[PDB]
């Protein structure tokens, strides 16, 4: 719903190249989004800080090797979630601008003389259908994890005692996960959060010349376009999967 | 006389007076059409009133007349749980038949409606005679009629097609007869009573099976076989191929019930894997080659095999449950099948005069009507829940599944490519760009007789989706004796 | 831009950074592990 | 800009742009035979619940107002000494 | 009450699907969003109903498939799991209803849009309201339909019929 | 020929280089470079080495492909292409019967 | 005191917590019961569930330790 | 309702007053030339109707691009073109 | 019959499908064609009638509890 | 050895700095300058983090 | 039969009879026609399909990599199972049910 | 602003009315009528379903065993 007012505000336009500024010009959007973006990398105390982070607690909690494992998997997953979320905020309203002139021009400055009735179209915020549901929604990512912490992750907590989730005795986690884990992995997650978050915007802002050598370097070159093109996935199941399948009905129409 | 017989006399009188009113006027087209639908109008009245007379739970034949002056070959007319509801498809779809071709035969009305008059006194007899000599004579008149139905109303490649289904049904229709003659001169009779009570010697079952399936699976028909069905089912006129399909395809569905699963136990037992290696073949092979398929109404007649070889791996299940999907996957095909002719070969075909899908695109712009209801008819053809289709396929697969594992699990791959081919035409014609360039000036959207037999035959799919007990009730205890099991502590009783 | 759409912003800037350190000034010593929660 | 579309089509959900004049009051009608199919579908309810476990007595539950088998054990329990 | 949740969303969806011409683009607005709030808040109730006194609620309604051995009621089981998931549910169809009187204000076919956003609302109902694992399966498969329905919106891109199809038959 | 044709190749590579740094100020700089290769071949005359610029240049442009060139929303392959296109025909149908 | 198994099932005390230190979960149950499961009302029944909950875990912990060193500090999970 | 022509023209303006190329933003017409009234470089007026692409939001075809050789025909090309924002 | 409204029938197409209707009358016998002819045909289901064989009453989940065996040979 | 195209990396690299002179030096002179300058631009970045700060202090000194 | 090339190869700004497909009105067909067009599966033109191999080859060994230096050295658990006494037996199904720790082996 | 309600329904143009083919007279007195007496009628129609009937002696069974109460 934030990402969609963006859009909107603009021409319908989707993509991050051509959006800058817009900070200014939407003031609730970025707010609310961010609120979405803390609680999406489960900042202490959001929404998202007594849920995502108790699975991974509870991860290292089962002292399994798949357990640890999956903790340190996950974990370097929440570390590039913090990532693209900086890519998110910095773009569309930190950056400089980078879209068309249209999306700025305000009428403070007189950029018209004989059509200053008309065409300004300056990125304006939305109407009350728009934003009565952001506002809401963000209410709900701040207070949301705090207020039925109890009725969900309790410690004995019986909400669910009709069966609804039944868990094995021979599974259970929860005591160790309250007491056996280390402060150093229990608070992990948040120093990766605060270290690579200013990393980011250090490299996004102050120093925008290290990533074009990455783009721009073979070996970047490579590595870019094996994640923007998914894994390779679609064009290995749209090539060989399912164009199979097609050849295959094509074979016993006509042969 | 009997009430099953008033059935069979109706569309008798009707044709006679088709046939006897120009006498009592150079009368009108017109009234020639309203005499043929007001009779097929009264075998509908009159077969829910047996309906209504039925019962449920009775193990004996009802609505018998006694007839007690025995010949050669007498007409006994009995009606059976197992039967009813093959009766009360033919009489519903009939008057479908009739309006959806109203304005569309132009040409020969009289003989149109006398060929559709006397196919509806054949096929309401094929399911109401009670001996197995009688079934084969009526599974096998229908046969003239329709090689004329097509020759005289089909399309471009009418006369290919009118041999094709006319040769292949007497060719494999004539390896069921001498399984029927052999199994006459060992138990001496064909009537249903007499052959359930013998049982034949395995050695003769697993001859007498070699003859009833060569037939059927020239009938189903089973993939190395259709070539007549892709030929018959899109050169035929509108109501034909809806006859042909909701109802032709039926006759070896319900030939299985009366004579594969009660005198041919132990044949059915030991060849039900090369059943169900055929049927799972023709569900991908049938599947495959109907994403491929440039004709629209061919690309509905190849739907129907794949189907069809659902219904049969769940009639040679020995399961009480495939078999009662299997009865109603047939009748759900029926409804279905019978608006996706009414779309495709009576519809784009009034309008276009072309089948090849290469003409449409985005017909939703400017017939939304035709959009809902061709949409519905495409989910329930790809077995949606809420549509009587999905519930014969779920029922027909589990039995299929607990009879051999296997085959069942390839069998439901039917589940991922009817969805295939069925979402893919339906973006193709109503979705899919914009209104095609080939369209030169606008096309009307559907008319108040395109819709109302269009609704008819959407509302019976899915209220019978819903509650399939109307039909279940019935089915329970008739199907419960084709089955063929024991268990150790529920059999031979003290 | 608008006095209502910016008073709500901040305002739900507000929302946080106050719930933030009354919950940390509150929970923050048991999260750390620096006195248990008793 | 509106789209341009032919008007000589007809869509029982409007389709280009379609609102009638008199919409408010074919909206009334349709909001009581709303509200007529929901009472039935809540009289229905409120006979064929089936609860194993009875409310406390001073807990908030507004559905003991309208339930029969939850009413008829107030009714029965409002019965002693 | 409970089977009223299940019946308002379903309820607004055929009005707007099929009588848009009569109550017009406004009319189903408010049908539709007003008739998905109203069942918010009847779930917002099931919620401290159910889950905060361990009452869980059966109700069953008629047969649906009735073979010897198999038969699944069109029945439902209100449970402490059920309303947990009714919440977000419903208060994110009630807001993104409210969002969309003006995100597709310039769109053409509004009444075919909040049609399939109350149709979707029904589905999930459904969905997590079952008895069994098989009315479990409608809404399951009626979700399924609803998102076809919904990237393919605007039918005249072909990028959004590509992303159905792909939709559809993962 | 070779003269439409080139500067294809230069609006191509402007774009390329834009898409590949997202930042404006910097794909400036980043862009006059491309401007002085175009600029010290201004006099090649004979077409044996004529294509063979053209013929070169046209593998470094997949050499270096973006995996998703930007597109305006609007274009062909944007996101709002082919929204909703109206219909191409709005004339009444001709009266015929069905 | 210990609660008894039997005590303990007419309480509907969820099964994996049917522990020696469950005692104290049935008034913390029916703490959280009255207040609606609210974060602030129960401060000092979940301190004191958990509380005894900590002291039978550290007793685990300790003697651990001495399984461990039986086993010369190898794998044991 | 859709873009006009002064306020075409004026932002069209606006675009080659800061470009340095130009001889002399004076002479800044409708009917104005890049070729010889403003003489700009063959290499220069692709740069410069790369600028009208982006201000546009639109995408110049190729075919088109050697169309494009003076303001009058740019602005009949926006014109002309119901996609531009 | 009836009229059809006007369709811009397209030349290509139109010979297209001419194609298609008409394709098996010059089906040959190739080396090509038999080795599809054969697989189809023969290969596939007669690898998947084996399997139905081998796999008959093998298993029954009815009724089966712990300490029980799905097989049932 | 470098191809008949005068281009390198290197040299295509080293050029990926803001440039000394720009023909278009004016025309693009907005994104960078006024409401567009880092100082406002990351002005707002924090909407309320300035009001709670000092409100949360009064909180502080409100208990002792 | 002209080359087996996909519509989505072809401009999308010539001059076509049908801009939607990139087709013009009397051009001649592929016999793939149907599955030759702009709605049928789309060709990806990234890499080659047998570097990409190599490439998932690539993150399918770093992914076993990362999973075997956590086997080396991953932590001990260091809480004995809970004691439940009798096992819960009675309160998961009886006998013929799967029953929690009681003086058992570790 | 909202644009007025149209279309021609069944084709019919806003001056004239829909004529009258010929099935309509049958097809909606005939046809549907006979569905709607027969769902009438199906009302009243006794239950011979085997179930009914195995359900009335299994509950009897039932309830000779401790599993179904008898009110007797
Ligand atoms: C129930 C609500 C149905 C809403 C139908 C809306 C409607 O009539 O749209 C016609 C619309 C047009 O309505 P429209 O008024 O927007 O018209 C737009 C203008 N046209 C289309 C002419 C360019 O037609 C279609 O889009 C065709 C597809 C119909 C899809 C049918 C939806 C329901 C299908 C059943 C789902 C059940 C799932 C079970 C599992
Ligand atoms: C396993 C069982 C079989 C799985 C495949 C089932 C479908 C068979 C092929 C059906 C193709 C129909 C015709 C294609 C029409 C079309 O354009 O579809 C596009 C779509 C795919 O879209 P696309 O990838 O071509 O779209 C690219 C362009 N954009 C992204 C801009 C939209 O076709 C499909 O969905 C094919 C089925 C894929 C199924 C993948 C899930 C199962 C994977 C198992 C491993
Ligand atoms: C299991 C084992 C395998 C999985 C783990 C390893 C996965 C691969 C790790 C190496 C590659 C990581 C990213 C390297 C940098 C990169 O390419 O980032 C691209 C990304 C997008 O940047 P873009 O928006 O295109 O333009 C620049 C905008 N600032 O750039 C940005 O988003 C900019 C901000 C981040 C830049 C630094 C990222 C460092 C990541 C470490
Ligand atoms: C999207 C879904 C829309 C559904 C719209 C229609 C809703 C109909 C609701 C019917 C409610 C019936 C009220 C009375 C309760 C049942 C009484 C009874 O005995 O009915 C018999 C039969 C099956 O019901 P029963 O055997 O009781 O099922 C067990 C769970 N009650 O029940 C019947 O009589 C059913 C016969 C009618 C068939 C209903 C569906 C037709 C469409
Ligand atoms: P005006 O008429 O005054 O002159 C215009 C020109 C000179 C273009 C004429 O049209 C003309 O005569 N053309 C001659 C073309 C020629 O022989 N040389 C011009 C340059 S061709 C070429 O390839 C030059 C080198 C370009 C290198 C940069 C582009 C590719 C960079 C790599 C990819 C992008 C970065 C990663
Ligand atoms: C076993 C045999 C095969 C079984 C199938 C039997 C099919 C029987 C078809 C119906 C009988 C013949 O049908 C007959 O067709 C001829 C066609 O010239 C009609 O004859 C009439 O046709 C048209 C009708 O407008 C008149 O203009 C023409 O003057 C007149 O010859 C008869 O009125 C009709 O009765
Ligand atoms: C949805 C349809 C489901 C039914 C169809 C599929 C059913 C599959 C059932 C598989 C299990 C059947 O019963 C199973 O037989 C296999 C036979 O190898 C045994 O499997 C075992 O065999 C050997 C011993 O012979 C073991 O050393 C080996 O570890 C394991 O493979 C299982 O111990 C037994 O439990």
């Amino acid at each position: 719903l934030g990402a969609g007012s963006v859009i909107h505000a603009v021409a319908d336009n989707q993509d991050f190249r051509k959006f800058g500024g817009l900070i200014s010009y939407l003031p609730l959007t970025y707010s609310v989004m961010l609120i979405a973006s803390l609680s999406l990398v489960a900042f202490p105390f959001m929404t998202g800080f007594y849920s995502k982070d108790f699975i991974l607690e509870s991860a290292y909690g089962q002292f399994s090797f798949s357990g640890v494992a999956v903790y340190i998997i996950a974990t370097i997953g929440a570390i590039f979630t913090t990532l693209y979320s900086v890519k998110v905020l910095y773009l569309t309203f930190l950056s400089n601008p980078n879209g068309p002139r249209t999306y700025y021009r305000l009428a403070i400055d007189n950029f018209f003389s004989a059509q200053a009735i008309k065409s300004y179209k300056p990125a304006h915020e939305g109407d009350f259908f728009l934003t009565l549901p952001l506002v809401i929604l963000a209410l709900f990512s701040i207070f949301f994890g705090f207020i039925t912490k109890d009725i969900f992750i309790g410690l004995g907590s019986n909400f669910f005692v009709d069966n609804s989730l039944f868990i094995h005795p021979i599974h259970e986690i929860m005591i160790d996960t309250e007491f056996a884990v280390p402060v150093l992995f229990k608070l992990l997650p948040f120093i990766f959060t605060i270290s690579f978050s200013v990393i980011a915007l250090t490299l996004s802002e102050l120093l925008s010349e290290l990533v074009i050598y990455f783009k721009f370097s073979r070996f970047g070159y490579n590595i870019f376009g094996f994640f923007n093109q998914r894994f390779l996935i679609e064009f290995f199941y749209n090539k060989y999967i399912t164009n199979l399948i097609l050849n295959l009905g094509g074979q016993i129409t006509k042969i | 006389m009997s009430l099953l017989y008033v059935l069979l006399i109706i569309p008798i009188i009707g044709i006679f007076l088709i046939s006897t009113i120009d006498s009592f006027y150079f009368f009108n087209v017109s009234y020639y059409k309203k005499i043929a639908l007001i009779t097929t109008i009264l075998n509908l009245i009159v077969s829910l009133i047996i309906y209504i007379l039925f019962d449920f739970s009775n193990n004996q034949f009802q609505f018998i007349q006694e007839n007690l002056d025995l010949s050669f070959y007498d007409i006994y007319l009995g009606v059976d749980g197992v039967s009813i509801y093959f009766v009360l498809l033919t009489t519903i779809i009939m008057p479908i038949a009739l309006v959806s071709n109203w304005n569309s035969i132009t040409n020969n009305i009289k003989s149109y409606l006398i060929i559709m008059l006397l196919l509806e006194t054949l096929l309401l007899a094929v399911f109401l005679v009670l001996d197995v000599l009688l079934f084969y004579i009526f599974f096998e008149s229908i046969l003239p009629p329709l090689f004329i139905l097509i020759g005289l109303f089909g399309s471009s490649n009418k006369v290919r097609a009118s041999f094709y289904i006319f040769l292949y049904t007497l060719l494999g229709s004539l390896f069921l007869l001498l399984s029927i003659l052999t199994m006459s001169s060992i138990v001496g009779t064909t009537y249903f009573d007499v052959l359930l009570k013998s049982s034949f010697e395995y050695t003769t079952q697993l001859f007498l099976f070699f003859g009833i399936f060569i037939a059927f699976a020239v009938k189903t028909p089973v993939w190395g076989l259709n070539s007549w069905l892709l030929r018959a089912h899109v050169e035929s006129p509108l109501g034909g191929s809806i006859v042909l399909a909701a109802i032709v395809l039926k006759l070896s569905l319900y030939g299985v019930f009366r004579l594969i699963l009660p005198i041919l136990p132990q044949a059915s037992l030991n060849l039900t894997y090369i059943v169900y290696a055929i049927g799972a073949i023709t569900v991908l092979y049938a599947s495959f080659s109907t994403l491929r398929t440039v004709d629209v109404k061919e690309l509905i007649a190849y739907s129907s095999v794949a189907h069809a070889a659902i219904y049969l791996m769940g009639v040679f299940s020995n399961t009480i449950q495939g078999l009662e999907g299997a009865i109603l996957l047939g009748l759900a095909h029926g409804f279905v099948s019978s608006g996706l002719f009414i779309c495709a070969g009576g519809i784009l075909y009034d309008r276009t005069g072309t089948r090849l899908i290469y003409f449409f695109r985005g017909l939703t712009q400017i017939m939304p009507l035709f959009s809902l209801f061709f949409f519905i008819l495409c989910l329930g053809n790809a077995g949606t829940p809420l549509t009587l289709n999905f519930v014969g396929e779920f029922m027909s697969l589990y039995g299929t599944l607990e009879r051999l594992p296997i085959a069942g699990m390839l069998a439901s791959t039917s589940i991922i490519f009817s969805a295939a081919y069925s979402i893919y035409m339906y973006n193709r014609i109503a979705f899919g760009g914009s209104v095609s360039l080939y369209f030169i000036d606008c096309f009307r959207d559907l008319t108040k007789r395109e819709f109302f037999i269009l609704f008819t035959l959407v509302s019976f799919t899915v209220i019978l989706g819903i509650y399939p007990s109307f039909v279940l009730d019935g089915l329970h205890y008739n199907i419960s004796s084709v089955v063929y099991g024991i268990e150790p502590n529920a059999s031979y009783l003290t | 831009v608008s006095r209502v759409h910016r008073f709500l912003a901040t305002g739900l800037g507000a929302s946080m950074w106050f719930w933030i350190f009354y919950r940390a000034k509150k929970d923050g010593p048991v999260l750390l592990g620096w006195k248990h929660p008793w | 800009p509106k789209i341009p579309y032919p008007k000589h089509v007809w869509s029982p959900a409007g389709g280009w742009y379609a609102q009638p004049a008199n919409w408010k009051q074919n909206t009334a009608i349709f909001g009581l035979v709303i509200f007529g199919i929901t009472a039935m579908v809540w009289k229905y309810s409120a006979e064929h619940e089936v609860r194993h476990k009875m409310p406390e007595p001073d807990r908030f539950y507004p559905s003991r107002y309208w339930v029969k088998q939850i009413k008829d054990y107030e009714r029965a329990q409002k019965e002693k000494q | 009450m409970y089977l009223s949740i299940i019946i308002l969303p379903l309820l607004g969806s055929v009005v707007s699907g099929f009588f848009g011409r009569k109550v017009g683009v406004s009319g189903a607005q408010l049908i539709t969003c007003s008739s998905v709030i109203i069942t918010t808040i009847l779930s917002i109730i099931a919620f401290f109903e159910v889950g905060f006194n361990n009452i869980p609620v059966t109700i069953n309604i008629f047969r649906w498939i009735d073979s010897e051995w198999f038969i699944i009621n069109w029945g439902f089981q209100y449970d402490s799991l059920t309303v947990s998931m009714l919440i977000p549910v419903l208060i994110i169809s009630s807001l993104v209803h409210i969002y969309s009187i003006s995100y597709m204000s310039s769109d053409p076919h509004n009444q075919r849009f909040f049609s399939y956003l109350s149709l979707f609302t029904f589905m999930m109902i459904i969905l997590v309201t079952a008895n069994n694992y098989l009315l479990m399966f409608v809404g399951w498969e009626g979700v399924g339909v609803c998102s076809y329905l919904l990237v393919s919106f605007w039918f005249t891109r072909i990028a959004a019929n590509q992303s159905s199809i792909s939709a559809f038959l993962t | 020929s070779n003269r439409q044709a080139a500067l294809s190749l230069y609006r191509r590579a402007l774009k390329l280089a834009l898409d590949w740094t997202v930042h404006r100020n910097l794909w400036r700089g980043q862009a006059l470079y491309i401007r002085s290769l175009f600029e010290k071949n201004r006099n090649v005359t004979d077409p044996r080495l004529q294509r063979a610029l053209l013929k070169e240049t046209e593998k470094l442009l997949e050499k270096w492909k973006h995996p998703d060139p930007y597109c305006p929303p609007t274009a062909p392959g944007g996101s709002k292409y082919e929204r909703n296109l109206p219909v191409p025909n709005l004339e009444p149908p001709p009266p015929l019967k069905f | 005191r210990r609660a008894t198994r039997e005590e303990m099932r007419d309480a509907k005390v969820p099964l994996a917590y049917r522990d020696s230190c469950a005692h104290l979960l049935i008034p913390l149950n029916r703490c959280r019961y009255e207040t609606y499961y609210l974060p602030w009302k129960c401060e000092d029944e979940r301190h004191s569930y958990e509380k005894c909950q900590y002291l039978e875990f550290k007793k685990r912990v300790q003697k651990m330790e001495e399984l461990r060193e039986a086993k010369g500090g190898a794998r044991s999970n | 309702e859709g873009l006009q022509k002064v306020e075409v023209y004026e932002r069209i303006k606006s675009l080659l007053a800061g470009f340095d190329k130009v001889n002399d933003p004076n002479n800044i017409t409708e009917t104005a030339h890049f070729a010889n009234d403003l003489g700009l470089d063959s290499l220069d007026t692709v740069e410069v109707v790369m600028a009208i692409e982006e201000e546009f939001s639109i995408e110049i075809p190729d075919k088109d691009a050697d169309q494009i050789h003076s303001v009058d025909k740019a602005i009949e090309y926006i014109l002309r073109q119901p996609d531009a924002h | 019959g009836l009229q059809h409204y006007k369709i811009a029938m397209d030349p290509a197409l139109v010979r297209l499908g001419s194609m298609i209707s008409n394709r098996y009358k010059y089906f040959r016998w190739t080396k090509r064609t038999a080795l599809v002819s054969f697989m189809y045909v023969v290969v596939v289901p007669s690898t998947i009638g084996y399997l139905a064989y081998k796999t008959d009453g093998l298993w029954d989940l009815r009724a089966k509890r712990r300490g029980d065996l799905i097989s049932e040979r | 050895k470098p191809n008949i195209t005068g281009f390198d990396m290197r040299e295509f690299l080293r050029h990926t700095k803001t440039p000394t002179y720009d023909p278009w030096e004016r025309h693009e002179a907005w994104r960078y300058t006024g409401r567009f300058s880092r100082f406002n631009r990351f002005k707002g970045a924090l909407p309320g983090f300035g009001i709670a700060t000092v409100a949360f202090t009064a909180y502080c000194v409100f208990e002792h | 039969n002209p080359p087996r090339i996909k519509r989505q190869f072809r401009d999308p700004h010539a001059d076509w009879w049908d801009k939607q497909e990139r087709r013009n009105f009397g051009e001649p067909v592929h016999e793939d026609h149907d599955i030759l067009g702009m709605f049928s599966p789309y060709e990806y033109t990234w890499i080659t399909p047998g570097k990409g191999l190599f490439q998932i080859g690539l993150f399918i060994a770093s992914f076993l990599g990362l999973c075997y230096v956590v086997k080396l050295t991953y932590p001990d658990r260091v809480s004995y199972p809970r004691e439940f006494e009798g096992g819960l037996e009675r309160e998961l199904g009886g006998a013929g049910a799967v029953r929690a720790f009681l003086c058992l082996d570790d | 602003q909202y644009d007025p309600p149209t279309g021609w329904l069944w084709g019919v143009r806003p001056g004239e009315k829909y004529q009258n083919e010929g099935w309509e007279g049958p097809f909606f007195y005939g046809f549907w009528g006979s569905l709607i007496v027969f769902a009438i009628a199906y009302a009243y129609k006794p239950d011979t379903s085997i179930q009914t009937w195995a359900l009335e002696e299994a509950r009897r069974r039932l309830e000779a065993e401790g599993i179904l109460e008898d009110p007797n």
